[PDB]
């Protein structure tokens, strides 16, 4: 990955110590907190490593385009910054209470200052304060623009950058979209910033390929509701399963046929 | 395939299964990646509030005030949450909650505040308009006097709607929170716990909000009321409520029917139905209503549903659907709650006695129910004559609408508004009537209706002491109308009073023992007396416990002796352990004196035990506490005291008497134990009345069709059937209750007998 830009005068030496820092984050976490029976999933292998470094490994020139938006930002910052949102979606989600979360944002926080020990008061001015930073998105940086089509052009995909407001009106132009596709829709949902932010971890694990993700929560938490909309943003064809007067187990095995059919000879892009 | 087939699994929290399942399965948890949703703090809560306050700020105008109005909607929301919990926890009775409740809490706020609104504020026009005539005659210038009152409504109702209209849209909050979430709940927490608890949550968040519920009240005309009371509904509180409720009708609804009112509400309301287990049902039924709206009643809900049932519930525009449970203490998962509104229809022993009473003034003297019905009558015409008062004071206001003052008719129409009030004193001179003379001939009886519904929630609760201690209230019902019939009318009708409550007690008590096994005899008796006594007596629960619950100073007595010495010293038992009770001169041989309690009686409290209104009671706690090994015989003892010696005495069932019973349209079951049978003396009797051996039939597998048959060929006939092992093989037992109906005709003499375990 390195050997493309060649402009890291620095950066490389502080690329090595990310490659050691998510090790000694590791250590830490997987060695502090552990399972018990009402939190025995708890469980930790190198497995989450690979996973956060796939999701690093992206945009391989796309994180250099800074300058559209320069935003107190130097190249190295982006990177820092995408380190630590990186890390917290793999690591800071499986968690009951939130204060679980606020141990690991503090750990994540101090490891952050102990790899980043050339710039530190940046990334204590910028990203390490507790204020929003960097929510990373597909759909929302790029807009259609409806030129002569209404699909006019694919998205730019690779990234995007923190802001609230954008996120909520393009929000509302998509449930309208999703209004005039599904007849029936009947959906009234209310969008608030963790209802925000779920949709966006839906979209992350969705995406990815060769990815898929456990969702837990009481009834009423709206996750059905949600991946609906995750899923056509996605272009994804979406099926359930009918339990029949008589339950047995054909259905599966046809449905499955189907769903393999369109990932396969087809090639569609699907969801279960 | 791999590469574009990706699976997203959502899964529960909460139950037994998840946990196992994950660890049986390790790539399962293991390759998926893994995201918790908490639930929505109040920042959320606030903000869905003013996403839809924003929308619906019309007419609810004040600045200051609406941030704590949605500030405390999502304290509302939170603590519905903490009240579920505590439901819970006590009762053991499962209750679950959606925020698709809370939206649609919104929603009824919105459209009935805007309906109340509209209509209360034509109303408050009206105040107005009465401000208007008040101006108009007063520029103008008998009847300014007059209208003392009459201006004085005018003014003061408006003023204090108004002054209170933000006090007044709290009471519209409050009435909408009871409305949409307090559906099933139990009468300690419908009112009483949730009142007190929005009324806190408003003194802490300063807003203003008007004292008294009066829920009822401003809520539904009482006119609509009476014509339910016809309609069969129940003439008490707590149906008034249950009856608003269904009238909101936010969702469909499903109720809680451990006696059966709502079923036949609905069938009575507007109705004058299928059932859901029937092949037509689920593809005929359905596309009848669903397309020409034959509301299609459902009455076998037992937490089982067809899942074509759910996605019909959520196109004909004139169809509707209400549907009921049976059997109480559901278990409906979370999403049964999340889409149709719950309504428990559990009767109150409160209501209970009023509905006895009801039914014992119509059996003892029909000329009892002839005054009753009569006056009755009289005095609803005359509510009604009130409001035709009203009807005429409105036309004398606002008909003419001008030139009130010029018709001198005006005069004329206030000595009718007079003479109007007259009738009303009559009425009013009749609420004494009624109030006395009905009264007194209801005191008669509802001392009877109170031993009635006693005896009532007695016999519910052996239902869990073991199932199949199980009956309705109908047979219960059958047996108190009997009771009067049977024995009551001779004459002196207060002495007849008494005989009620010596004849119904023992005719229920032994038809209860009839089922009961032998070491559940002595207990039935016993929940009896208690059950008795916690209403006249008023028995403190708390000593109840004593008597079922529970050494430094005496030395001659035993460790074995002494933990019950600490028993029973933790009113006075907490004051005679002391030298009076070791004196240790005499009482030794009374300790040792078999049969304690009789001949060699304490002398401790010597007043106390004479006194015996709880005398028994007390020497019973100190029998227990001091020998447990005589318990039983004592029990026996005070039973024969409290409720007379003639219930503990034996019983012994004749079969040629039980066969009188036998109707041909009800069958005789046998809860029987090993080692014993009445099958040969069931057999001997059939040999001895009828003159044919009955026909049997074992349970087993492969038996359905046999059984049919023969009970096919016993209907033409009227032989005699005996169907055996009915423990194993139960699918063909919810067939029988259905062949056994008014429906398909059985020819006389034909009896059936059931025999399980
Ligand atoms: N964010 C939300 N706002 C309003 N209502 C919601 C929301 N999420 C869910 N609901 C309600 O809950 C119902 C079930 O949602 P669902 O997606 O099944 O939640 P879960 O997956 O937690 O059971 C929906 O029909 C909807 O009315």
């Amino acid at each position: 990955m390195f050997k493309q830009k060649y402009f890291s005068d620095s950066t490389y030496k502080v690329i090595e110590s990310l490659t050691s820092a998510t090790i000694a984050l590791w250590n830490k976490v997987k060695s502090t907190m552990l399972p018990t029976p009402a939190k025995f999933h708890y469980v930790f292998n190198m497995r989450e490593l690979s996973r956060i470094f796939k999701g690093i490994l992206t945009c391989k020139k796309d994180t250099i385009n800074d300058a559209p938006k320069s935003m107190k930002i130097k190249p190295e910052l982006f990177l820092v910054g995408l380190w630590r949102h990186e890390a917290e979606r793999v690591l800071a989600d499986k968690l009951v209470n939130n204060k679980d979360k606020d141990t690991v944002m503090g750990y994540i926080q101090e490891v952050s200052l102990e790899s980043f020990s050339q710039i530190e008061n940046e990334i204590l001015e910028k990203y390490s304060s507790e204020k929003t930073f960097l929510f990373c998105d597909f759909l929302r940086p790029d807009v259609i623009n409806e030129d002569g089509i209404i699909e006019e052009e694919a998205p730019k995909i690779y990234e995007a950058i923190d802001s609230l407001t954008e996120l909520r009106k393009r929000c509302n132009f998509l449930l309208s979209f999703y209004n005039d596709r599904n007849p029936s829709k009947k959906m009234p949902l209310v969008l608030f910033d963790d209802a925000l932010k779920h949709l966006l971890r839906i979209s992350r694990i969705i995406r990815q390929p060769r990815s898929s993700g456990l969702l837990v929560g009481v009834g009423g938490s709206g996750k059905q509701s949600l991946t609906r909309l995750a899923g056509f943003i996605g272009k994804n064809l979406i099926q359930q399963i009918i339990v029949t007067k008589t339950y047995s187990d054909k259905d599966l095995k046809e449905d499955i046929k189907k769903g393999f059919d369109d990932a396969g000879h087809l090639g569609k892009q699907v969801t279960f | 395939v791999r590469d574009n087939f990706h699976i997203m699994l959502c899964f529960s929290p909460v139950g037994q299964k998840f946990r196992e399942r994950a660890r049986k399965f390790p790539a399962l948890f293991n390759e998926c990646t893994i995201d918790w949703f908490l639930p929505w703090p109040e920042e959320a809560l606030v903000s869905v509030a003013e996403t839809f306050i924003k929308n619906f700020d019309k007419l609810d105008t004040k600045e200051e005030t609406k941030q704590e109005l949605m500030k405390h909607m999502g304290n509302v929301h939170l603590m519905v949450n903490e009240i579920c919990d505590e439901y819970y926890q006590k009762m053991r009775r499962q209750v679950y909650v959606t925020p698709k409740s809370f939206l649609s809490y919104l929603n009824s706020y919105k459209t009935l505040y805007i309906e109340k609104y509209d209509e209360l504020d034509q109303q408050e026009e009206s105040f107005k308009i009465g401000l208007n005539k008040i101006q108009e005659a007063t520029i103008t210038i008998t009847l300014i006097t007059s209208l003392s009152g009459e201006k004085d409504r005018w003014g003061k109702g408006a003023q204090d709607i108004s002054d209170q209209k933000r006090k007044l849209v709290g009471n519209v909050s409050l009435s909408t929170a009871f409305i949409s979430y307090c559906g099933p709940f139990n009468a300690e927490y419908r009112n009483k716990l949730a009142q007190q608890r929005f009324v806190v949550d408003m003194k802490k968040r300063g807003v203003p909000v008007t004292p008294g519920l009066e829920l009822t009240s401003f809520l539904i005309d009482d006119a609509t009321i009476g014509e339910w009371n016809l309609q069969g509904l129940p003439k008490d509180d707590l149906s008034i409520q249950n009856g608003i409720m269904v009238t909101n009708s936010a969702r469909y609804p499903l109720f809680i029917d451990p006696q059966g009112q709502g079923q036949n509400w609905i069938r009575n309301k507007l109705s004058a139905i299928t059932t859901l287990s029937h092949p037509k049902f689920k593809d005929m039924f359905l596309k009848y209503c669903m397309e020409s709206g034959l509301t299609l009643i459902v009455e076998n809900i037992e937490n089982e549903v067809d899942p074509m049932m759910d996605p019909v519930l959520e196109l004909s525009k004139e169809f509707k659907l209400f549907m009921t449970c049976r059997l109480a203490n559901p278990s409906f998962s979370p999403e049964l709650s999340a889409k149709t509104t719950i309504i428990d229809f559990t009767v109150t022993q409160s209501g209970l006695e009023q509905q006895l009473l009801g039914k014992v003034i119509s059996k003892e003297q029909k000329a009892l129910e002839d005054s009753l019905n009569q006056l009755l009558a009289d005095v609803n015409q005359n509510q009604k004559d009130l409001q035709r008062l009203d009807k005429n004071l409105l036309e004398r206001l606002i008909n003419s609408q001008g030139n009130l003052l010029d018709d001198t008719e005006l005069m004329d129409v206030l000595n009718n508004t007079k003479t109007q009030a007259k009738e009303v004193a009559a009425k009013l001179i009749d609420a004494e009537i009624k109030t006395k003379e009905i009264n007194e001939k209801r005191e008669q009886y509802r001392p009877v209706a109170i031993r009635g519904s006693a005896i009532y929630f007695t016999m519910i609760e052996v239902s869990l002491v073991n199932w199949m201690y199980n009956s309705s209230l109908e047979q219960f019902l059958k047996l108190f109308i009997e009771s009067i019939d049977l024995s009551e009318k001779a004459q002196l009708p207060s002495n007849r009073v008494k005989n009620i409550i010596s004849f119904l007690t023992f005719h229920v008590y032994r038809y209860v023992n009839r089922g009961l096994f032998e070491k559940d005899k002595i207990t039935f008796i016993l929940m009896m007396a208690f059950k008795i006594l916690t209403t006249a007596g008023t028995i403190s629960s708390g000593d109840v416990s004593l008597f079922l619950k529970s050494q430094k100073q005496i030395s001659y007595l035993e460790d074995n002796q002494w933990l019950n010495i600490l028993a029973l010293s933790k009113p006075f038992f907490k004051e005679l352990p002391d030298l009076i009770s070791r004196s240790e001169n005499q009482w030794r041989n009374w300790i040792d004196k078999n049969d304690p309690e009789n001949f060699p009686i304490p002398d401790f409290a010597e007043s106390i035990n004479q006194e015996k209104e709880i005398g028994s009671f007390i020497s019973l706690c100190l029998v227990r506490s001091l020998r447990n090994d005589r318990t039983l015989i004592a029990t026996q003892n005070f039973i024969s005291n409290v409720l007379g010696k003639e219930f503990t005495d034996p019983i012994s069932y004749p079969i040629e008497g039980i066969w009188q019973e036998s109707s041909n349209m009800d069958p005789v079951l046998f809860l029987l134990s090993a080692g014993a049978d009445p099958t040969s003396s069931i057999d001997e009797l059939a040999k001895k009345k009828k003159k044919f051996p009955c026909e049997k039939v074992s349970m087993g597998e492969g038996q359905e069709r046999v059984a049919r048959q023969v009970i096919m060929k016993g209907f033409v006939e009227g032989g005699w059937v005996i169907l055996q092992n009915c423990h194993l093989g139960l699918k063909f037992m919810e067939e029988i209750e259905t062949l056994v109906s008014p429906i398909n005709q059985i020819h006389e003499d034909f009896r059936l007998w059931i025999t399980c375990e």
